[PDB]
């Protein structure tokens, strides 16, 4: 239920945050998908985090892992 | 499809990959949709082990596909499979010293049976590319000749492969290829 | 003449998590390691969303594993 934050001024649109978080690949990826509420969108060419209110995210670190160029900030104390 | 791993079915029987299905299974499959939809055309067919000696008996194992179908459709056919460049398929013997023609049972196979027509594949003996489909036969001839060669795999669909080839006069082995297809073409009855 | 055994190997016993892996692969059966915990727990593997290895990084004993993809000519059909 962790808090992520994009800079959207170096955010490029690469879309490798959407495609490798393991809560969006729960729709499409999984056998009797149980929830089908997306992290990230990436709506204007930056990465939206849909998650408002910070209640999907794990912390899991795939989608910091992914970005090619840091720009996600991942934080593990609470907002 | 196995070559999209870098296999191939080498005969009529093997199972794809993952797939577990077989030749002669996809093959009765398909001709069975064609008929049953009544296309215009047949089951237009390539078959297996093709462009290497001793595959005739693979040839008829193939065609013997057929045995229990007819053509049914509002346009006038008497096919219900149609195998292609048969002089391709009809190689005999062990290797390319021991090669010989079996354009003479192919023949009579076709010469039997009424619901089966060919084409011929006849060489011109000269220059050119050789494009077909399938990619195991054209890698396999690409490290035979050492010349350029091309591959397209396309996505839940196809392979594909281009290789230049000489079919000039001063070989054995190109003088047969050209001697099968007039021999498939004499010993037509029909 | 005999036997070497030069030195000693014993486990720091403050830092061992009862893994028994130690003791499942010792070649001579001298490790006496029982595991604090006893239960059973069960992956739906069906469930998992693909690359999220997360499980696998964060294991401390190492029990979890990606099964290894079979090559071509031996996956049949599964
Ligand atoms: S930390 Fe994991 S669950 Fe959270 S947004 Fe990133 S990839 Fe998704
Ligand atoms: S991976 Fe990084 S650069 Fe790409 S859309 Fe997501 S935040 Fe932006
Ligand atoms: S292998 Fe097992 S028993 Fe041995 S030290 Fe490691 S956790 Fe402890
Ligand atoms: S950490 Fe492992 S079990 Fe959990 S979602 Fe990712 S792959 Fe599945
Ligand atoms: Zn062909």
């Amino acid at each position: 239920a962790f808090a992520v934050h994009v800079n959207m001024e170096r955010c490029t649109g690469c879309n490798n945050c959407v495609v490798a978080c393991p809560v969006n690949a729960l729709e499409l990826n999984t056998v009797n998908p149980s929830s089908t509420d997306k992290i990230y969108k990436v709506i204007n060419g930056d990465a939206v985090i849909l998650d408002v209110k910070h209640e999907l995210c794990a912390g899991c670190g795939i989608c910091v892992d992914a970005c090619p160029y840091d720009v996600i900030q991942l934080s593990g104390q609470p907002p | 499809e196995a070559w999209a791993w870098g296999e191939n079915c080498t005969t009529i029987n093997d199972p794809v990959p993952y797939f577990d299905i077989t030749p002669a299974e996809i093959v009765k499959g398909l001709i069975e949709t064609n008929e049953y939809l009544g296309l215009p055309h047949s089951v237009h067919i390539h078959g297996n082990n093709l462009g290497n000696p001793g595959n005739y008996k693979d040839t008829l194992d193939t065609l013997r596909l057929a045995e229990s179908y007819k053509a049914k459709n509002k346009f006038g056919r008497e096919q219900v499979l149609h195998n292609t460049h048969i002089q391709f398929h009809s190689y005999k013997g062990t290797s390319w010293a021991d090669f010989e023609s079996g354009a003479k049972e192919i023949m009579d196979y076709v010469n039997a049976n009424k619901n089966i027509t060919c084409d011929i594949g006849q060489v011109t003996l000269d220059e050119t590319t050789t494009m077909t489909a399938d990619g195991p036969f054209e890698y396999h001839l690409n490290q035979l000749n050492h010349i350029k060669w091309a591959n397209v795999d396309v996505e839940l669909e196809t392979g594909s492969g281009v290789v230049p080839y000489i079919y000039d006069k001063n070989i054995k082995v190109c003088g047969i290829q050209w001697a099968i297809g007039l021999e498939l073409a004499l010993y037509a009855k029909d | 003449v005999g036997q070497k055994k030069l030195g000693n190997v014993n486990i720091i016993d403050e830092d061992c998590c009862t893994c028994r892996w130690c003791a499942i692969n010792c070649p001579t059966e001298a490790i006496t390691v029982n595991k604090i915990f006893e239960g059973e727990i069960t992956f739906h593997a069906e469930k998992c969303p693909g690359g999220c290895s997360t499980c696998v990084d964060v294991c401390p004993a190492n029990a979890i594993y990606l099964p290894t993809p079979k090559p071509a000519k031996d996956m049949k059909g599964q």
